[PDB]
């Protein structure tokens, strides 16, 4: 899979 | 309060629709945060590009003030130039710089690069990573796919939407950000990081443009990622085709300490780049050449 991810913080 | 996320994004975008002078929206890509149509200035028939963005499909809203802090203050050479921002119902609308010539990924899963073309890449990503290292921007997700090209073969780098600055009181960031199979191993491993992240995922991009596919890329997101955390730095598959100097260089790029790593001011200035050709070399390589 090419998506990005966001979930730090 | 997708209602009060408008009315923010409203204080920061221009005002109005670009509608009024856009015609023949096509779309052409997807991306992370949205999808990419060309468009038509109706005045003069000129190609944009629009991104569109819709507020209630992101994962952090607040992530979209990114493309307007660096539409209005990172311009460069080597970075799709962004006009002007609007919001459309509730769709953010980023109106920009058309580049034809299409994404590097096109490019990597179809054909095989030379030195000479890899050489000019990562000399252009180089040259715009530099400049925003030292304003303390970080992209996050350097790959392929954020890699455009013009026509005539010119490389810029976009899709800034994950972006985030560092700067002397706020040395380092700690979001979890990137594509899994690019992610540096001390931001998988949740250290504290910095602008070496995207020196990484740029050596992961030059594995991609001589195997064609990141490391572990048949291995599940999360199974990359234990790996890419915990094993030595990837190997290329076809460690036999790369020459002695484009061992080298990416032996400065996939260095997992990330206090040993080159950075990009140092790799402006690696002997690997010596063979990048001009904009002209690329060319070839693009879907209506090749």
């Amino acid at each position: 899979r090419r998506r990005t991810w966001y979930f730090g913080g | 309060s997708h209602e009060q996320f408008r009315a923010a994004l409203q204080l920061v975008v221009d005002p109005g629709d670009p509608r009024s002078y856009l015609d023949n929206f096509i779309k052409i890509g997807e991306g992370s945060t949205g999808i990419v149509c060309i468009a038509t200035v109706r005045s003069s028939g000129k190609l944009v590009a629009v991104k569109k963005m819709d507020l209630r499909k992101q994962q952090r809203r607040e992530l979209l003030f990114n493309e307007v802090v660096i539409m209005r203050d990172y311009q460069h050479e080597n970075v799709v130039e962004m006009y002007n921002s609007y919001l459309v119902g509730d769709e953010l609308w980023v109106v920009m710089e058309f580049l034809e010539g299409g994404a590097l990924t096109d490019i990597v899963t179809h054909t095989r690069m030379n030195e000479e073309q890899i050489a000019a890449v990562c000399l252009a990503v180089l040259q715009a990573l530099s400049v925003l290292h030292a304003q303390g921007v970080i992209h996050r997700d350097i790959k392929s796919d954020s890699i455009l090209l013009t026509h005539d073969g010119r490389v810029k780098l976009s899709d800034f939407g994950f972006c985030a600055q560092v700067s002397k009181e706020v040395p380092r960031r700690k979001s979890l950000v990137g594509t899994p199979y690019w992610m540096a191993p001390e931001l998988i491993s949740r250290l504290p990081y910095g602008p070496e992240v995207d020196i990484w995922s740029l050596g992961i991009m030059v594995i991609e443009m001589v195997d064609g596919e990141p490391p572990y890329f048949n291995e599940p997101p999360l199974k990359a990622m234990k790996m890419i955390r915990d094993n030595l730095p990837p190997r290329l598959k076809n460690l036999h085709k790369v020459s002695p100097s484009l061992k080298g260089f990416l032996d400065r790029l996939l260095v997992r300490d990330p206090a040993q790593r080159a950075t990009a001011a140092e790799l402006l200035k690696h002997p690997f780049l010596a063979k990048a050709g001009p904009p002209a070399s690329i060319v070839p390589l693009m879907r209506q050449n090749r």
